[PDB]
């Protein structure tokens, strides 16, 4: 949808999960 | 989910957990896409080779599950099966290309901290990010090893389809990607049974938001050493996605 | 293994 793809508990809030820049830094 | 670690509450809101009524079980993964559209794997539902062969009433959609076995009151949804859609493409018989398939719920999922869809990539996204080295994560319920307690968790890179065709005697598919650590490359872990239907998903750098980019289809073994998981090419499949979606709807 | 999921389901 126009909101998909954003956590309430991360995103939402701009919390960050503990391994997602392990992704941001392989791209 | 081969090492593997525990997965933070809410991390995947838009994983759920196929479950079988009787007897009481897990029985694969799958992807919320939609408040009435979920995702998952076709071999989860229909694959001659073991008896397989489920239709609606047989199954329930669990989502917004931390806990494998409790039943998180309060927390998930548990919801049933309008209908089920296999592509019709679909290659049971030889090597699972095209393992995907679509589920309507009866009734639309309320959506909770714990419970939000994912995206579907475009063709930007996707050619943007399914590259070889980039990681995505896989998320599931599945073995540790060829039972966990909670969702497990595990970010894999992309290999390139030379390594993928080279590793395996089965014919691989431009609808199929592999991601996995080579036998260098120090880190391992993997999908394994269980986790089949389950997201591999990516977190674009452009928009800050989660995309589905696959599907946990095939492994030979799990976690093994020069072998890597296969997973359904969803960008690929997605005209038929569409094109079920916007007419049973 | 699993907990009972409520009859209603
Ligand atoms: C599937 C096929 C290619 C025909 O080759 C076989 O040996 N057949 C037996 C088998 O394997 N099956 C049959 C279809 C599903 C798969 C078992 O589930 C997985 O490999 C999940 C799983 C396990 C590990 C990683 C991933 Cl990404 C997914
Ligand atoms: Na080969
Ligand atoms: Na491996």
């Amino acid at each position: 949808e126009a909101d998909c793809g954003l956590r309430p508990l991360f995103e939402k809030k701009s919390l960050e999960d503990k391994t997602e820049r392990e992704l941001l830094e392989s791209y | 989910i081969v090492e593997g670690s525990d997965a933070e509450i809410g991390m995947s809101p838009w994983q759920v957990m196929l479950f079988r009524k009787s007897p009481q079980e897990l029985l694969c993964g799958a992807s919320l896409i939609s408040d009435r559209w979920v995702l998952t794997a076709a071999h989860c539902l229909l694959y001659p080779p073991w008896d397989k062969n489920f239709t609606e009433n047989d199954l329930l959609v669990r989502i917004g599950k931390h806990s494998r076995t409790r039943y998180e009151r309060n927390i998930e949804k548990i919801s049933m099966l309008e209908k089920i859609y296999i592509h019709p493409r679909y290659n049971w018989r030889e090597n699972l290309d095209r393992d995907i398939a679509l589920m309507k719920l009866k009734k639309p999922v309320a959506f909770s901290d714990y419970i939000h869809p994912v995206c579907l990539p475009d063709r930007e996204t996707a050619a943007s990010l399914l590259q070889a080295g980039y990681k995505g994560r896989v998320t599931g319920w599945g073995n540790l090893k060829e039972q966990p307690s909670v969702l497990q968790v595990v970010n894999l890179p992309i290999v390139e389809r030379p390594v993928c065709k080279d590793s395996t005697r089965i014919r691989i598919t431009d609808n199929m990607f592999c991601a996995g650590y080579k036998p260098d490359e120090g880190k391992r872990g993997d999908a394994c049974e269980g986790d089949s239907g389950g997201p591999f998903v990516m977190k674009s750098p452009f928009n800050n938001r989660w995309y589905q980019m696959g599907i946990v289809s095939w492994g030979e073994g799990c976690d093994r050493d020069g072998k890597y998981g296969f997973y359904t090419h969803v960008f690929r499949l997605k005209k038929w996605i569409q094109k079920v979606i916007d007419q049973f709807g | 293994d699993f907990e009972e999921i409520p009859e209603e389901y």
